[PDB]
């Protein structure tokens, strides 16, 4: 490519970072963080 | 020299825990009846 330094409008590099998700048959090694929260039992619930 | 493998082979195919249901799945197994 070379991108000239100042000179690209469509010529600079635009860093491209590709987050792809895979969940699979196995646990999530990968999760969302905090809020691990006291099970209740016997009762209807949101659960997640 | 060859053996008949006859039903041998089989694994679960995910990790998914599944209970007195007949589950059809693609995967790569050893053909049965197949020469080794």
């Amino acid at each position: 490519y070379g991108f000239q330094p100042t000179n690209g409008v469509g010529y600079q590099p635009y860093r491209v970072v590709v987050l792809s998700f895979e969940l699979l048959h196995a646990p999530a090694t990968v999760c969302g963080p905090k809020k691990s929260t006291n099970l209740v039992k016997n009762k209807c619930v949101n659960f997640n | 020299a060859y053996t008949n493998s006859f039903t041998r082979g089989v694994y679960y195919p995910d990790k998914v825990f599944r209970s007195s249901v007949l589950h059809s799945t693609q995967d790569l197994f050893l053909p049965f009846f197949s020469n080794v």
